[PDB]
């Protein structure tokens, strides 16, 4: 009779230490995969960035073969 | 019995408090300061959208390839646009390595070939790590693409790439230059390049110098012109001087009665030395003559009405210049900014460029430790004051894509002091437009000094043109004075040979070098002046012309027929008759004319080499009449026929036909 | 329904004519252009249904379809199915096919297929052609608002020639510059052809200039030769605007009368409200009934020959009576009526043993399906049987009817009646199962309740008016909010006799209880019933 809430305040403490534990679970794996998926989404920086890059080239070559016999006009 | 049915009632609002919450977070939350992009969709999505760019760009790019042509093809340009795809596709995190796409020469390294895998192996960093341009080179020739002239790829240097080309593709632009004319595409749409050149000072006698920037200078007006530019002539004549003054001080008194009575002034110089005298000598001329040089700053009426007569001699005499060497030109001198001098003078005190120093008021270029003078000691304005000026009008008005100085290496000082300024205040940029001084050397007499004569001051060159119809008659009078006809050749012959190599012999010498004017040297009928090449050129025009092929039996035969490039030597011209364009880029980069009177020589040596091997016309012996015309050789002669005489069009010189 | 859209022979124009009515435009093409408009249909009046493979289809679209394939099927013509593509979308193939599904559904085969994709060269190329003849330039300005100047309208020709070239050869960043109109009617926006980069379902990838409903929609009509081409009632200030396109570039020309936008009560039927829907969680899926899609009521039951009658009572005109479900569920009472036969069932199932009755197991009994002549079904009779308890109370109020002690009650179609004897009661008070004799009433008695043995199936799944009242919008906010009674639920018990059948969107009657048709969970052993209407009631 004089066990139950002695075994309580033992299962009850230990919501305690778990919900505690588990908001660090909870919220370091928010770390990971925000550190992870931030740093991907500036490497498409660098792609989109270098797609632009050999498009702006490519837009000469093209401007430069299409007065080769074509017309071309400003600026613009 | 109610908890359960009241729960609900704040469960059923609660919703609301959710609903609303999510309703006005979509308003106020989005974009309130300076950036805007959304990076997991919006990112995921300009990948995509922009990726689908570079193919429907590519599938844009083999329509208007596809689909030839009306012109001719910049050989070289086009080999950098295949190697464009090769080597950064063989290579895809490089950015700009070396594309060495050069002739070089004579078959044996092929005809053309790129040093270029140097530049890949010289690229050498990551830690020093040995990369044999072998290796380099040869990754390059199993990923260079597909396409319309490369027959065979080969390697034979450290990572030299020596290239061969497919005869097909050689001989179809052969024939593009022969039916549709011999023509360049367009290039340059719409841009407008002006050129400062011819430009002497008025009542002083134009000489060597500045006829030297009349024949560089109208030369380079005409590429300009052939390219697809919208070309103006400039005549920054010198009628702008505080010697002006000088001038009309003495016509005030040798003749009262200017205003009302014609002037018979002969000699420019001589009435100017008349001026001189006066100038150094007497005091009550010298203070009539800087008294009146502010006269005409200020639009005098009278005073005015002399100074557009003095100019009427001096300027009878320059267009009996311009029309000898077909010089079309334009003349805006110093006189048509003395209203916005003014306006400039302003400009750099309201910026605070202007320091004050001896009475004067003077800018410092940060290139140099050499000042401008815009202000004189007397209210005057100098040739600071003009050039800067008129570099704006040119900039502001105008509107100029690209300006051509072309005055000699002297005042190379002052140009590139004028030019940084002008970038200084902020009127152009050095990568927006070119502004680029055209330089020239020295003209010497055949006494390596100064030209020339027996005493001989400044020569006049109306008898430079006297002593250049007689040097290019009594060599045409042997035997040609019988064959000639009439007026016809005489006139053509001399009239081209006379302007063909004084244009020359300092057109093929470096235009920034100091040009060696030798009568004998330039008329040599054997050397590479005008003389051999208007002399071959007839000679080109007689192989179908001795053969009886009239102005029809060429224009359709060349519609027709194929050319054939099976001997090794004729695989040598065909290749330097499109080497045209590839040399006129060069020029039109570096503005050294020397390097196309080096290829019209090149091709004709070429064609001395072709036309005494594979014959064009050869029966018979015993009896030689015909037949056995090569109408694919004949298509040659008449090719290389309109090629150099688009390359004297833009020389200057006129071609001739029979001789 | 096609004794009125036959009656538009006694109201429009027959094959041809065109010039007849509308907004009638004559140039040197009337009756020169219009003659090749016969050479080419022969007349036979075409017009055409176009949604989007992005549509969803709700029952007022059922007042399009019935209106479009129905005048061709009235009078003698044909009509396309249109499928509506410009703008690239996607994918989203449910519905690509719900669409193509719910045509048939209805009894309509569209003449021919077609998408808006199909005739991208000739769009270009007439688009090609408005740049030269004027009236058509390559402005910017939007999204410097499309509503704020009119600048760039009588460019130079040319100019517009080689940026609308250059602005499908990729020329272009995907915004800049668009191809509009020299357009006026309305607040003279014009935008005939814009530029995305996207893929496309049918041309994909070679395109990146894609036109707009405006301008597509207009042309599609002559291009197909169609002579009416209905357009809804959002196209009101737009009449101009189509008939604009044609004579512009002269063309066959439709005509474009305009019905009145149809909606319904109670009822949400837009794809992003529902898909919501769908994941909240007060409805199954997009064919979940209740919901007015064409596809749910499919699966609620509700045949499409009564689909069809309520369009013939309350439509053909241009009048956009937006009306309720009460006299829409009351169309569908009068075909379930009589083209799904009687069968009944019970839910509440009570336990009721018969002991004093002829012969064996199940005795067959024959079951008037259709209270015609017309023919019987059989269903097993006694011993142990089942009544639910709704029809069995304890002590019974003089209202009461059903079954209660000395007052016994008949069972459908059958000469018997039981009279109630002992019941049990079991563990606690709950009416466990009761038990009787039956005294085969050809002795006069009324009580008549229905009943099932031998009995079958799993589930049946009841559906009320989804929102308590009507079309959650006018201002009570906001929308997810009048999903009061459930609505819901469903009932696995439930047992069902042998009339069934057991294929799955059969319907029925479950006699003295609702019209029931089976829906798509059904197999031949777990079988499971929509209730489609109320019985009759209110």
């Amino acid at each position: 009779d004089a066990v139950l809430k002695r075994l309580e305040q033992k299962g009850a403490e230990a919501d305690q230490i778990i919900e505690y534990l588990k908001q660090q679970v909870s919220l370091l794996k928010e770390k990971a995969i925000l550190q992870a998926t931030l740093r991907e989404e500036k490497k498409l920086r660098v792609e989109n960035a270098k797609l632009k890059k050999e498009i702006e080239e490519l837009k000469q070559e093209l401007i430069q073969a299409e007065i080769q016999n074509g017309v071309k006009q400003i600026p613009f | 019995d109610v908890l359960v049915s009241e729960c609900s009632a704040r469960l059923l609002q609660q919703e609301e408090e959710i609903k609303s919450l999510t309703a006005e977070i979509d308003r106020l939350k989005n974009c309130g300061c300076l950036g805007a992009s959304p990076n997991l969709e919006q990112l995921q999505e300009e990948n995509l959208k922009l990726k689908y760019r570079l193919n429907i760009l590519r599938k844009s790019l083999q329509a208007e390839r596809n689909k030839p042509t009306k012109n001719m093809i910049n050989i070289i340009s086009r080999l950098q646009e295949v190697f464009g795809h090769a080597i950064k596709a063989a290579y895809p995190d490089l950015e700009n390595p070396p594309l060495l796409v050069t002739p070089s020469q004579q078959a044996k390294f092929g005809d053309y070939q790129c040093n270029s895998a140097m530049g890949i192996s010289q690229m050498l960093k990551t830690k020093e790590q040995k990369v044999n341009p072998r290796e380099i080179a040869e990754n390059i020739t199993k990923h260079l693409p597909d396409n319309e002239c490369i027959e065979k790829v080969e390697i034979a240097g450290p990572g030299f790439i020596n290239v061969h080309l497919r005869k097909d593709f050689v001989s179809e632009q052969l024939t593009s230059l022969l039916v549709n004319g011999v023509q360049l595409p367009a290039l340059g749409e719409n841009k407008k390049v002006i050129v400062d050149f011819s430009s002497p000072n008025i009542a002083k006698e134009m000489h060597v110098g500045h006829l030297r920037s009349t024949i560089i200078g109208e030369s380079i007006s005409r590429l300009f012109e052939f390219a697809g530019y919208d070309v103006l002539r400039l005549n920054h004549v010198g009628d702008w001087g505080t010697q002006f003054g000088m001038l009309i001080a003495h016509l005030q008194d040798k003749f009262p009665d200017y205003l009302t009575v014609s002037p018979p002034i002969g000699d420019l110089q001589v009435f100017y030395k008349e001026s001189k005298k006066r100038f150094d000598t007497e005091e009550e001329f010298k203070k009539r003559a800087y008294q009146c040089v502010v006269l005409l700053q200020g639009k005098n009426p009278d005073i005015t009405k002399a100074w557009k007569l003095i100019c009427d001699v001096s300027r009878q005499e320059l267009n009996k210049i311009y029309d000898a060497l077909d010089v079309s030109l334009i003349e805006r001198g110093e006189s048509f900014y003395q209203d916005r001098m003014n306006d400039i003078v302003k400009e750099f005190e309201d910026r605070g460029f202007v320091q004050v120093d001896d009475g004067r008021k003077i800018v410092f270029v940060p290139g140099c430790s050499i000042p401008l003078t815009i202000v004189k000691s007397d209210g005057g304005y100098t040739y600071d004051t003009s050039d800067l000026a008129a570099i704006k009008q040119r900039l502001f008005e105008e509107k100029a894509d690209m300006i051509i100085y072309v005055v000699d290496n002297g005042q190379s000082v002052h140009f590139q002091t004028i030019f940084a300024a002008a970038q200084m205040i902020g009127w152009y940029d050095p990568k927006v437009t070119r502004v680029f001084h055209a330089g020239f050397g020295v003209v010497l007499g055949e006494d390596k000094k100064k030209f020339k004569t027996r005493s001989g001051e400044t020569v006049r060159l109306m008898d430079l043109l006297g002593e250049g119809l007689k040097r290019s008659m009594d060599k045409l009078k042997e035997k040609e004075r019988d064959k000639v006809l009439t007026a016809e050749e005489l006139n053509a012959a001399q009239t081209s040979v006379a302007y063909g190599c004084i244009k020359y012999a300092d057109l093929s010498h470096n235009r920034l070098n100091d040009y060696i004017f030798s009568f004998d040297k330039m008329l040599d009928d054997r050397g590479n002046t005008a003389a051999y090449l208007l002399y071959a050129f007839t000679r080109i025009r007689s192989i179908a012309r001795l053969a009886n092929i009239d102005e029809e039996m060429l224009q359709k035969a060349a519609r027709e027929t194929k050319i054939l490039l099976d001997h090794e030597k004729e695989w040598k011209l065909g290749r330097c008759i499109l080497r045209f364009p590839e040399i006129l880029q060069k020029i039109l980069d570096d503005l050294f004319l020397h390097t196309l009177c080096d290829y019209i020589y090149e091709l004709a040596t070429a064609f001395t080499e072709f036309y005494d091997s594979c014959y064009c016309v050869e029966k018979d012996r015993q009896t030689g009449k015909i037949l056995k015309v090569n109408m694919w050789r004949m298509l040659l002669c008449e090719a290389v026929a309109a090629v150099m005489a688009k390359g004297f069009d833009i020389l200057g010189i006129k071609p001739v036909q029979r001789m | 329904l096609m004794e009125q859209l036959r009656g538009e022979a006694l109201k429009f124009h027959k094959p041809g004519e065109n010039y007849k009515t509308p907004g009638y435009v004559v140039t040197p093409h009337t009756m020169n252009l219009l003659k090749q408009h016969l050479e080419i249909t022969g007349g036979q009046v075409r017009t055409r249904f176009p949604p989007e493979p992005n549509g969803i289809l709700h029952i007022g679209h059922a007042k399009a379809i019935n209106f479009n394939f129905g005048y061709a099927k009235a009078n003698n013509g044909i009509c396309f199915l249109r499928f509506d593509d410009t703008n690239p979308e996607k994918e989203e193939a449910k519905f690509f096919t719900a669409i193509c599904d719910m045509v048939a559904w209805l009894g309509y085969t569209p003449y021919k297929v077609t998408y808006a994709s199909d005739y991208f060269d000739q769009l270009y190329a007439w688009a090609v052609e408005l740049i030269r003849r004027g009236l058509a330039y390559v402005c910017h300005q939007r999204g410097e608002e499309l509503k704020l100047p009119s600048p760039w309208r009588d460019r130079p020709m040319e100019e517009s020639l080689l940026l609308f070239e250059a602005m499908r050869k990729g020329k272009f960043s995907e915004g800049e510059a668009t191809l509009r109109m020299k357009l006026v009617m309305g607040k003279m926006d014009p935008v005939a052809y814009r530029v995305k980069y996207t893929p496309h379902h049918r041309t994909g990838d070679k395109w990146c200039i894609y036109p707009t409903y405006d301008y597509t929609h207009c042309l599609c009509d002559s291009i197909e030769h169609i002579t009416h081409s209905l357009c809804t009632k959002e196209f009101q200030a737009r009449r101009s605007s189509y008939f604009w396109l044609c004579n512009a570039l002269d063309v066959y020309c439709p005509v474009q009368w305009e019905y009145g936008r149809l909606n319904l009560h109670y009822a949400v039927v837009s794809k992003r409200k529902i898909l919501q829907l769908v994941a909240t969680g007060a409805v199954r899926d997009w064919d979940d009934p209740r919901l007015f899609t064409l596809t749910a009521l499919r699966r609620r039951g509700f045949p499409p020959e009564a689909i069809n009658n309520f369009c013939a009572r309350v439509g053909v005109t241009v009048a956009q009576t937006t009306m309720e479900p009460h006299l829409l569920e009351a169309c569908v009472r009068d075909v379930l009526n009589d083209t799904a036969p009687r069968a009944m069932a019970v839910l509440e199932s009570l336990r009721v043993i018969i002991t004093n009755f002829p012969a064996a197991k199940s005795l067959d009994i024959q079951v008037p399906n259709f209270p015609a002549d017309e023919g019987f079904h059989q269903v097993p009779f006694a011993p142990i049987v089942f009544i639910e308890r709704t029809d069995f109370k304890e002590e019974p109020e003089p209202g009461f009817k059903r079954l209660a002690w000395g007052q016994p009650v008949g069972l459908r179609h059958t000469g018997y009646v039981i009279e109630l004897q002992h019941v049990v009661k079991g563990p606690s008070g709950c009416v466990e199962s009761l038990e009787v004799t039956c005294r085969r009433a050809d002795a006069g008695e009324k009580p008549f309740i229905h009943w099932v043995s031998q009995p079958l199936m799993c589930e049946v799944r009841l559906y009320e008016r989804l929102f308590q009242h009507e079309d959650p919008t006018e201002v009570p906010g906001g929308f997810l909010s009048d999903l009061n009674l459930a609505s819901l639920h469903v009932v696995d018990a439930a047992l069902v006799d042998c009339s069934v059948a057991l294929a799955p969107f059969d319907k029925f009657q479950f006699e003295r209880l609702g019209y029931f048709s089976v829906d798509p969970d059904s197999h031949q052993g777990k079988l499971v019933f929509n209730r489609t209407v109320t019985l009759k009631e209110d």
